[PDB]
């Protein structure tokens, strides 16, 4: 539709010359076509011309015996102009999408090389949109606008040249109307924008309110508010009636606009025409020639506006994808690891790290794990119990102070030994739509079917999955909506365990799952935590009763430390969260 | 039978605008059939005979036309857009009015996705058939069927050129569509196939790095990635060589005229001219009967426009108030259920049976129990958003069916598990239960909610901006706010589903209190699936699949609920 305002673009050129190194590995085969393009535009500039010296030497002189010379001139004529634009046609196809892939196939591989942090930052839904946009945006213009834009300049511009040729008088007369034309089409190009933006304006609008108010209808009757939205959608409405008639009629004017221009020309054409004819100035099959060049400037002008600004803003996609292609990826210091074979051990000292630099999340945080031993972080949200597991994990780096496992700064060792060395289930964990065997075997490749039989066995899952359809071969579409949040929260954990991970950190929800498999779950647990140091995140009653170290963290600090009966008795602020929640025992 | 319900109705109103949009196409297709004959006139009949007149009057007639002709097209487009708005505008108000109307059991037909395409996009789309079927569809067929009349007026004999031309273009338009629909759908496949790759590496990347199998993901991009580039290079082929070999017919077709016409000239039956104007007539059947192609692709995906509104319109609402049903000025605040059975659909066995208990006014009731077990459902009786398919539910010992539902509902008020808030201001949205409320008022609601400070910390406070979803407040105090809201209405009976899931532990705690004393003659339930705040309340209802298992307390329930215990275990 109507474009908003031109997109700013930065050194189109850069981009453009950037852009054109994906075509030059392909260059014989581009000037092949922009040439097929070329001969194909002429000889149907041509088409009008023949057809009226056809007129010219075999109608009107009377002599047929030549129609079938001409008749023939155009056959093959005619075949080779649809010849071509099959070929140019295709001979893009191929290339265009050729072109496409690639810059998909950089852009996904740039998804997995760019720091968490970008998905972190900007909403998934727009990210995506936005830039398959621009990749379809820029398929386009490469693919098919490009071609027409030079098509239509090579074929205006000869027909123009021709016209003259014949007749300057009769040429001028014709592209009388060209005039018009542009004029027209921008006084009825300025509403249609107008009016298009003002209607998309009042429908986005009242398409809200009906969007909100139908996914929270039962709010809205548990209200009695239907008088009041009904009168709410109505006032919009009424408006968009009234907007959008004036959005529909200055879009729809163009077509018989240009249509008048058409025939106001071959009104002109044959009146003056018809009139040189008489006055033995030019030929009759001279005006069957002009008539069919008196529908090459209304259309075919506009076209060229349009093509044209599909191009830049084509430009602009290109250039936000290039930029996408620069962002720095995260890269391995040369001198970080391998992670020599260890039981592993953590330490945090004076750590500080903060989203946004500007509000600090964590601070002066200085702990210390001992191999084996299960810890429990507890706090209440706006701590940085969550904000631990991603520096831990190296999704991001800390600002101040730092981090080690095994005696060797987190930031020193390459990312690929630690997150082979560290595992991690999370309250929100992903399935990925597939089946539970693949699922599964996400963490350890090369895994048998039978291994994994034994190992789903041991954590409490081997039950329901063969109780599933179709067993471990089931596949879990739209990421394991077909299955209750515990039995996923189970394969979560099975799949962690398959890592086997000297390090596990681990946050297991409790909020949705029945009690049945909350046994299960628990008890996978602590068949997952054996053998190896577990960071657990707290909402069990039953961890933090067992675990060797309890850090309980509150405004993004360590406030206290110890275990439970220590912690319960200091009559600390682990007291306070804990009676605040289990005092419970007054009932007995 | 489904309903009679049908859309026809939404264009009457506006007849006679949807009569001028054809009548004023014809007046254009007629002015646009003139030209090419009055072309032959001037060369036929002016040049030929040498006559500056008829050259000169027949070209300024000629200029006449094209302007009338422009005021034809014109008037149509503006009238046919005067009647698909008001169409639409009409269609949509009907459309929403229904949607309102719907019990929850309605809903559950068509999904809440679907009922927003259809209220939104389904209505552009009839709104564009209407649009449409007053323009071009008027249009092309008759500069189709008018330009076979002209051709055939001025010579009969070359028309048969017509019967050779007409059926390769149809049968090309046939086969496209037969093998290219599902080469475009084979398409839409691989598109979407490239999303769920790019969505489930956005979604799970963590898992993904963390995992170290970016390598893995890589290559299982580039199947879809090809996928996508093969699935397209055939569909659009397809494409590519129907264009040019559509030219080329037309094209021969020119041939065909110039050369059998070249005969019909020789014998002197043709004259020149009436060439001339062959040619042009014969190019307006081909591209109008290309139009009239096009048109047919998009009327059938329209169609299914049509039915999914039309479902809309013919769908009854799941929950009627009586005729003589009973207004409540007040209520106590007793509920009650007798032998309640309830299923959302035929298929599944019962969500809720033998739920028989009852409650006294002013009383403060825990729902207990795993998840699935009912409490959501067995809560959405009171206030009548759905029906017991057995039994029945009271109100003040009253059958709920029997007494007015904005009454009913207005004593009512509850705390839904998933929060929604609505565009404009907080206030306005705290004052959804009372429009009278004063700012005191609310603020004495908001301070019990727990969220009176963090709107007072708000740079526009209580006239702070709510988003269109209320997504810009996370889970904690939009759950908050609407705690807010529903104190606000000052209920007889006051329901809170889960509505402490995004706040900590020391405000939940706060709030309960704060209710305990602000819901003063109040009868509450407080549904939950922890033991912890069941505790709160003077007595714990326990559900467990679907069925009451324990109606008391935690020491009475302790030793006879066995679901009870099951769940203490769980938690302790
Ligand atoms: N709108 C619905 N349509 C069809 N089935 C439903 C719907 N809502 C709930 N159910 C099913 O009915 C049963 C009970 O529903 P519900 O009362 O929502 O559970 P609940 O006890 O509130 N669980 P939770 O929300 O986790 O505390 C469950 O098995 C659901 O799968
Ligand atoms: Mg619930």
């Amino acid at each position: 539709g109507p474009i908003l305002e031109k997109p700013a673009l930065k050194n189109p050129t850069a981009t453009l010359r950037r852009l054109l190194g994906y075509l030059r590995p392909h260059t014989f085969t581009l000037i092949m076509v922009f040439v097929f393009v070329t001969v194909s535009s002429i000889l149907g500039v041509l088409s009008p011309y023949l057809i009226g010296k056809t007129i010219d030497v075999v109608f009107v002189p009377r002599r047929f015996d030549l129609l079938p010379r001409y008749m023939l001139i155009l056959g093959t004529i005619y075949a080779l102009t649809s010849l071509l634009f099959w070929l140019q046609g295709k001979i893009m196809l191929t290339l265009s999408q050729d072109v496409v892939f690639r810059l998909r196939k950089e852009l996904f591989e740039k998804l997995q090389r760019v720091p968490v942090g970008f998905f972190d930052r900007t909403p998934h839904g727009d990210i995506i949109s936005r830039v398959i946009n621009d990749v379809d945006n820029i398929n386009n213009v490469l693919g098919n606008s490009i071609i027409q834009f030079f098509s239509g300049i090579v074929t205006l511009a000869g027909a123009v040249i021709m016209m003259f040729r014949v007749n300057v008088i009769l040429s001028l007369v014709t592209l009388s109307i060209v005039p018009l034309t542009v004029l027209i089409t921008q006084i009825v190009s300025s509403q249609t924008r107008k009016y298009f933006y003002e209607n998309q304006r009042v429908l986005g609008q009242l398409n809200g309110i009906i969007e909100e108010d139908i996914s929270g209808l039962t709010v809205i009757k548990l209200f009695t508010r239907e008088e009041k939205e009904m009168e709410k959608f109505d006032r919009v409405n009424e408006s968009l009636r009234k907007v959008g008639t004036k959005a529909q009629i200055f879009s729809g004017v163009l077509p018989p606009l240009m249509n008048m221009v058409n025939n106001l020309g071959f009104a002109l054409i044959s009146g003056f025409g018809g009139w040189l004819a008489l006055k033995d100035i030019i030929t009759v099959g001279t005006i069957a020639t002009f008539i069919g060049y008196s529908r090459q400037f209304t259309r075919p002008l506009n076209e060229l506006s349009n093509q044209f600004n599909m191009i830049q803003m084509a430009l602009a996609s290109a250039e936000r994808i290039f930029e996408i292609l620069d962002l720095e990826e995260e890269k391995d210091d040369p001198d970080a690891v391998e992670l020599r074979e260890v039981r592993g051990e953590i330490e945090f000292k004076n750590v500080w790290f903060s989203y946004d630099k500007k509000k600090p999340v964590l601070k002066d945080i200085t702990f210390h794990i001992k191999p084996g031993q299960k810890v429990a972080l507890v706090g209440p949200t706006g701590s940085g119990k969550t904000t631990i597991v991603n520096l831990l994990m190296r999704f991001y780096d800390v600002d101040r102070g730092q981090i080690l496992v095994d005696g060797i700064d987190i930031r020193k060792i390459k990312r690929s030994s630690l997150r082979s060395s560290i595992g991690i289930v999370l309250q929100d964990t992903i399935l990925f739509s597939t089946t539970v065997k693949e699922n599964l075997k996400y963490g350890n490749p090369g895994a048998t079917d039978e291994e994994i039989k034994e190992a789903a066995k041991l954590t409490h899952s081997d039950h329901f999955i063969k109780h599933l359809p179709e067993g471990y071969e089931t596949v879990l579409t739209d990421n394991g909506e077909d299955l209750s949040q515990g039995q996923r929260q189970l394969l979560a954990i099975t799949r962690a365990f398959l890592a086997n991970p000297k390090i596990l950190i681990l946050d297991e929800a409790t909020s949705n799952v029945d009690t049945k498999t909350e046994k299960s779950i628990q008890a996978a647990m602590w068949k997952l935590m054996e053998g190896k140091t577990s960071i657990i995140i707290a909402h069990r009653l039953n961890t933090i009763k067992n675990a060797d170290l309890i850090i309980v963290l509150r405004d993004g600090e360590i406030v206290e430390m110890g275990k439970h009966d220590e912690l319960i008795q200091k009559r600390g602020f682990y007291y306070e969260l804990f009676t605040s929640q289990y005092g419970l025992v007054v009932e007995k | 039978g489904g309903g009679s319900k049908t859309l026809a109705r939404y264009l009457k109103p506006y007849w006679i605008f949807a009569v001028l949009a054809p009548l004023f196409m014809v007046v254009e297709v007629i002015c646009d059939l003139s030209q090419p004959t009055l072309l032959a006139r001037i060369v036929d009949e002016g040049i030929a005979r040498g006559d500056f007149s008829l050259v000169l009057k027949t070209g300024i007639l000629m200029l006449i036309v094209a302007l009338i002709g422009a005021v034809g097209g014109i008037g149509c487009t503006v009238f046919a857009s005067y009647a698909s708005q008001n169409f639409g505008a009409d269609l949509r108000r009907d459309l929403f009015r229904k949607v309102l109307s719907f019990s929850i059991s309605n809903v559950n037909r068509f999904h809440t996705s679907s009922l927003i395409t259809r209220l939104t996009n389904d209505v552009t789309q009839l709104q564009n058939l209407v649009m449409m079927l007053l323009r071009i569809v008027v249009r092309a067929p008759l500069l189709f069927v008018g330009g076979i009349v002209m051709a055939v007026s001025i010579n009969v004999k070359l028309s048969s050129v017509l019967i050779f031309l007409i059926p390769p273009i149809v049968l090309l338009f046939v086969w496209l569509t037969k093998k290219g629909n599902p080469l475009f759908r084979k398409i839409q496949e691989s598109t979407d196939e490239v999303n769920r790759v790019v969505r489930e590496n956005l979604l799970g990347v963590r898992v993904v790095r963390a995992f170290r199998r970016e390598e893995y993901e890589n290559e299982n991009f580039r199947k879809a990635n090809e996928s996508l580039r093969r699935s397209i290079i055939s569909a659009f082929s397809l494409i590519v060589f129907a264009l040019p070999l559509f030219i080329f017919i037309v094209n021969m077709g020119m041939i065909a005229v110039l050369w059998f016409g070249g005969v019909l000239v020789r014998n002197n039956q043709m004259e020149i001219g009436s060439i001339m104007a062959y040619t042009n007539y014969l190019m307006q059947i081909m591209f109008s009967l290309m139009m009239i192609g096009n048109i047919l692709n998009f009327i059938v995906r329209a169609s299914a426009s049509a039915k999914r509104v039309l479902e809309v319109l013919n769908e009854k609402p799941a929950i009627e108030e009586a005729d003589n049903a009973l207004a409540l000025p007040n209520v106590e605040g007793s509920v009650s259920f007798e032998n309640v059975e309830f299923r959302y659909f035929e298929n599944t066995d019962p969500v809720l049976s033998g739920v028989n208990f009852s409650v006294k006014p002013g009383s403060l009731v825990a729902v207990l129990g795993e998840t699935g077990s009912g409490k959501s459902t067995l809560m959405n009786l009171i206030p009548r958003l759905i029906d017991p398919e057995r039994g029945r539910v009271e109100v003040d010992e009253l059958d709920v069916r029997t007494v007015k539902l904005k009454d009913l509902r207005g004593h009512i008020s509850a705390v839904p598990q998933e929060t929604v808030l609505f565009s404009g201001t907080i206030k306005e949205n705290l004052k959804w239960g009372r429009e009278d409320a004063t700012d005191d008022e609310i603020v004495e609601a908001a301070k019990i909610a727990q969220i009176h400070d963090f709107i007072i910390s708000l740079p526009e406070g209580y006239d702070s901006r709510v988003e269109r979803g209320g997504r810009n407040f996370s889970g904690g105090q939009k759950q908050r706010l609407s705690i807010a809201r529903a104190l606000v209405k000052k209920p007889k009976v006051l329901i809170l589903d889960d509505c402490t899931s995004s706040v900590d532990p020391i405000t939940e705690k706060r709030i309960l209190d704060g209710l305990k004393r602000y819901t003063k003659g109040c009868t509450t339930f407080i549904i939950t699936q922890k033991i912890p705040t069941a505790l709160l309340a003077d007595k714990i209802l326990v559900l467990h699949e679907g069925k009451v298992a324990g109606f008391g307390t935690h020491k009475e329930l302790l030793e006879h609920c066995k679901p009870y215990r099951e769940i203490y275990e769980s938690q302790f």
